[PDB]
């Protein structure tokens, strides 16, 4: 395959047989994972010119094998010229696996607050608070309260219910969940008096 | 556009400077409109015959200076090029002839695995006509059978140019590999036997798999290390697992109600 | 079932396993055999 | 008139009343089986695809005058089944359909008002709830216009209307359905495309615009879940890969998808097959032969199904490079007529030791060989053909000098007898061993003991068995 | 909307889980 | 906004209804052994 280029270290062939690959891995998914090694490399090492396409495939070719820890990896890596994207299968399917692990990150550290929680790679609030937008574009999204709550956020929370119609109905619909379903009472108690304030 | 059509091959190509050459062709290429593209144009038609004479040329040059990451490269990328999405492709004169010096090179490094995975796609040019082609697989069935000394016997008759920079290594390979076959647990047998073999040098090569291989360089009393294999399967305890299996058959017979 | 395959194009003596002809019945081998020593 | 008035009578009366109550039924219990029993894969639904498949395909192929199979189209054209009396309204419109039919001519159409019968059908306040008999009788059409058997007319409006059918369950399953899993049925949906495509590559060009779409398809899969959605691309795929383009083999050697466990057993068949040719063709000889009889034992029951001929002459050539095969057993009544022109002569040459009747049989038969798809045998049986000679050599004797299977293997040299009874041992055919001395060959140690640890290993691979099946049948048992 | 939904599916999940747990124990006692 | 998350909330939840489907079966299967 065109990987016959990729095997001479001249900078100007390397770009030219990313951006000609990247167009067909979906025909070739699984031939191409017997490369995987260079493409890595190739990112790890410091002044290439597109250390972001090289991890966008690497990302690609994971996610055709279901290595999804390690796609969700390379997507982050990948900065922007993946993270701006937003409509596919494959960026839907890796964004709903990053919010799971953001949100089941956050849970594990609401337990310790008092110091020496695991770091947040940023670019994981890089990507969720573009989805919170996207649940912004729009007038009430009942699902942005319920990612809001599920996150442990109480500042997109407050800022999602004072924004948009703020009818009070909307409140005590909060209300209503924070008492009928939930139970953890030092989180409980912590929604109940950003509602009182805000009331 | 043609840069040097013929500057450096009609009559004599022992150039480096040919080396550049290529690497500025290579670097004008990628440029060029089409080389990914398969619906094609006679423009594009043309951009195709130039890449396939350009990259003709780069094989039998790494061939030429005996290079072999470059062969490969250059093979894998020509080996794309004829067959392919797009292959209208009027007949080139050495498809046939670098072919089968590919089937050459395939089975020279032993690769005789992926050898005839390749060979499905020729219908009729390998059995009838095409010597270039009826030679290498003339060879695998001489080596399939036992029979050894006819190889040694045909090595002179090459249809094509020399390409002797496969063939050495294939009669290496091929004496390496009946030497491996002829393993031996006695670390004692005859040299006078394996001078038989076809190891020619009575000591230049003998030393040499004296130095790590066992027995002795044509001393015809063989003394080194053993190749004897014994089972020693004697412990009669396997005990720690085999009740693992036993305690697990009481396991499946509860636990479900 | 159908698989597209396209498949189509004496004695009741049973399985006969393997028989070889030895032109020469056991009569003449064993009877001439016999001649030499 | 005595040959279209007389034999009117009689085929109106049993279209009119068969098909139309085999298609209500099924459809009654495709729609209870959707409504209640959301876990509705096991129901009567497979059994009424399957009947479909297998009978009401083969009962006509022209266009079904006097308003019998033709006119379901305009008896559910227009069908409302927003509440009682509106399904109840759509039924009687299918029986008016009908008692008109039998009574006058109902609505025909002309090789072009499918469409109008397929758009008016989606049209005319439709009911999605039947999502499901949406796709049957769509896919319905097809056949008629497929196996049609005429190849004129009918092929472009098969590949129009298939894409059609997979854009509405595209559309469908981007809702993915919920506590339904249509794709039950898609996958069915999806094999009948594929075979107009095979047509359509049949009248035109090749299934590579097929094969991108169906690596789509499989991708939207694996993804959710699997309900025999895959089991089915995936033989698909590998079967336009060795569709005559079948020279491609590098690839789908790294298809590392696992292929499901739990599978209708009839594709079984199908995977084992193209695994066990893939395995064949590049020289892999142990696996292939075992795992491609067990895929023969797989699904043969049936009268004549006919890949098993197929499978047979794969099977001989495979093992009739090590060893022998039954060689009167398997020549019986299905096969006798084409396995016995050929492979009958063959291994009967090769048993003897007559290469010229090989060369005969070769150029008499190397046509049909090509044809069959399986030229291997001039490729590697012809030059192995000893091996058999000293397979029958390690039976027999064991001790013997090798200077006398010069004689009796007409090699005229025992040195080379001494190279390639060393290439055998060091393949494994042979376990036996030689003293480089004085021309000995001798065999392996007699059989030490059969009772020592070798028995009992298989034991427990029994035991996993049996336990497991017990576990599987208890579970489960009475639903309700 | 979809909120409540999952919600109830995990509750009714886990405590059918339980009812399950506790019908082997008792089939464990009523065998003795 | 154009069904920003209908593609979350709704593949996250043909799991659950697909489990506990099957598992309430199981529970009435165990409920007869029991009552036997």
């Amino acid at each position: 395959g065109i990987i016959s280029l990729l095997d001479e270290d001249e900078p100007q062939l390397k770009e030219f047989a990313l951006h000609k690959l990247n167009a067909v891995v979906n025909d070739f998914w699984a031939e191409i994972s017997e490369s995987v090694d260079k493409i890595e490399v190739l990112y790890e090492d410091e002044g290439f010119r597109s250390r972001q396409f090289a991890a966008l495939v690497a990302s690609k070719v994971f996610y055709h094998l279901g290595a999804f820890e390690e796609s969700l990896n390379y997507a982050l890596g990948a900065g922007d010229l993946f993270n701006v994207n937003d409509n596919s299968e494959y960026v839907e399917t890796i964004i709903a696996k990053c919010i799971d692990h953001y949100t089941k990150q956050c849970v594990e550290n609401a337990d310790l607050p008092e110091g020496e929680k695991k770091p947040i790679d940023q670019r994981l609030e890089g990507i969720v608070n573009k989805m919170f937008q996207r649940c912004l574009d729009d007038h009430k999204y009942k699902q942005a309260i319920g990612i809001a709550l599920e996150t442990r956020r109480l500042d997109v929370f407050e800022k999602t219910i004072l924004e948009s119609n703020d009818v009070p109905g909307m409140l005590a619909y909060s209300l209503k969940l924070c008492m009928s379903l939930m139970q953890n009472k030092q989180f409980r108690n912590k929604v109940l008096r950003v509602l009182v304030k805000i009331y | 556009m043609y840069e040097q059509l013929k500057g450096e091959w009609n009559r004599k190509s022992p150039n480096l400077s040919k080396c550049g050459e290529e690497l500025g062709r290579l670097k004008l290429v990628l440029l060029e409109l089409n080389f990914l593209p398969t619906t094609g144009t006679k423009l594009t038609k043309q951009q195709l015959i130039l890449a396939r004479d350009i990259l003709e040329i780069g094989a039998q040059w790494s061939i030429l200076r005996k290079d072999i990451p470059s062969f490969e490269r250059y093979m894998a990328q020509l080996k794309c090029y004829y067959f392919d999405y797009k292959e209208q492709l009027p007949e080139s004169a050495y498809m046939h002839q670098l072919l089968g010096l590919n089937l050459l090179f395939l089975l020279s490094q032993n690769r005789v695995a992926e050898f005839h995975t390749e060979l499905e796609r020729l219908p009729a040019k390998d059995i009838q006509t095409n010597v270039y082609i009826k030679h290498p697989v003339s060879l695998e069935q001489y080596l399939m059978e036992g029979s050894y000394n006819k190889v040694f016997l045909a090595k002179g008759n090459i249809p094509a140019e020399s390409y002797t920079f496969f063939i050495d290594i294939l009669l290496d390979t091929i004496r390496d590999e009946i030497a491996g076959c002829i393993e031996k647990a006695y670390e004692k047998i005859l040299f006078t036997e394996a001078t038989r073999i076809l190891f020619f040098n009575t000591p230049k090569k003998m030393t040499d798999y004296a130095k790590k291989r066992g027995w002795v360089l044509g001393p015809n009393n063989y003394y080194s290390f053993a190749s004897q294999q014994q089972k020693p399967e004697d412990t009669t305890i396997p005990s720690t697992e085999l009740a693992k299996q036993v305690i697990e058959y009481a396991r499946q017979l509860e636990m479900i109600v | 079932m159908s698989e597209k395959k396209q498949p189509v194009d004496w004695d009741d003596d049973n399985v006969e396993d393997d028989f070889s002809n030895q032109l020469r019945a056991e009569l003449e081998k064993h009877g001439y055999k016999m001649e030499t020593s | 008139p005595p040959g279209g008035g007389e034999q009117e009578p009689p085929p109106p009366p049993a279209p009119q009343d068969v098909e139309m109550k085999e298609e209500a039924a099924t459809g009654g219990g495709s729609t209870g089986e959707a409504d209640g029993k959301t876990a509705a894969a096991a129901a009567e639904h497979s059994q009424r695809e399957l009947d479909t498949v297998t009978l009401e395909d083969i009962k006509e192929h022209v266009k079904q005058l006097e308003k019998a199979v033709s006119g379901k189209e305009p008896r559910f054209v227009l069908r409302a089944l927003r509440m009682l009396p509106s399904t109840s309204r759509r039924l009687n419109h299918y029986v008016l359909y009908k008692a008109v039919q039998g009574f006058f001519t109902s609505n025909n159409a002309t090789r072009d008002f499918l469409l109008p019968f397929l758009e008016e059908p989606m049209d005319t306040e439709a009911d999605l709830q039947f999502r499901p008999r949406t796709g049957k009788a769509a896919s319905t059409p097809l056949l008629p216009e497929v196996e049609a058997y005429l190849q004129l007319l009918v092929v472009i409006f098969m590949m129009n209307s298939k894409r059609y059918k997979e854009a509405q369950k595209i559309s469908d399953d981007l809702m993915q359905k919920i506590s339904t899993q249509n794709r039950r049925a898609l996958d069915l949906v999806a094999a009948k495309c594929y075979y107009y495509h095979a047509r359509v590559y049949e009248f035109l060009d090749k299934l590579d615009v097929v094969r991108s779409f169906l690596h789509a398809r499989l991708r939207t899969a694996t993804l959710r879940h699997d309900a025999d959605g895959q089991a089915t691309l995936l033989n698909l795929l590998l079967r336009n890969y060795l569709h005559y383009s079948l020279y491609d083999q590098a690839e789908k050697l790294v298809s590392k998808s696992v292929f499901p466990e739990q599978a209708n057993n009839n594709e079984w068949a199908r995977y084992l097959y193209y695994t066990g040719r893939i395995k064949a063709i590049q020289l892999e000889y142990s696996e292939a032969r075992r795992t491609m009889t067990n895929a023969l034992r797989k699904a043969p029951q049936h009268t004549a199904v006919g890949f098993k001929q197929t499978v047979h002459k794969l099977l001989i050539v495979v093992e009739l490079l090590l060893g022998e095969i039954p060689d009167r057993l398997q020549f019986r009544q299905p096969s006798l007529k084409r396995s016995l022109m050929p492979y009958f002569l063959l291994t009967q040459a090769v048993r003897t030791g007559n290469l010229a009747k090989f060369n005969q049989v070769l150029d008499q038969f190397g046509e049909k060989f090509q044809a069959d798809g399986t030229y291997t045998l001039i490729i590697r049986l012809r030059h192995n053909v000893i091996k058999t000679g000293v397979r029958m050599i390690s039976l027999s004797y064991s001790r013997i000098s090798l200077a006398d299977i010069a004689q009796k293997l007409q090699l005229d040299s025992p040195e080379d007898a001494e190279f390639i009874v060393a290439k055998a041992i060091r393949d494994g055919v042979i376990e036996a061993s030689i003293n480089h001395e004085k021309g000995y060959v001798q065999s392996k140690e007699m059989i030490d003991i059969y009772s020592t640890r070798e028995p009992q290993l298989a034991f427990h691979q029994r035991i996993s068995f049996c336990l497991d099946i017990h576990n599987m049948s208890v579970k489960a048992m009475r639903f309700p | 909307d979809l909120y409540s939904r999952y919600k109830k599916l995990q509750q009714e999940l886990e405590f059918l889980e339980v009812q399950e747990e506790y019908i082997k124990d008792e089939q464990k006692n009523l065998k003795k | 906004a154009g069904s920003g998350l209908r593609q979350y909330y709704l593949s996250k939840i043909e799991e659950l209804q697909l489990i506990v489907n099957d598992k309430s079966q199981n529970l009435r299967r165990l409920q007869a052994q029991r009552n036997e």
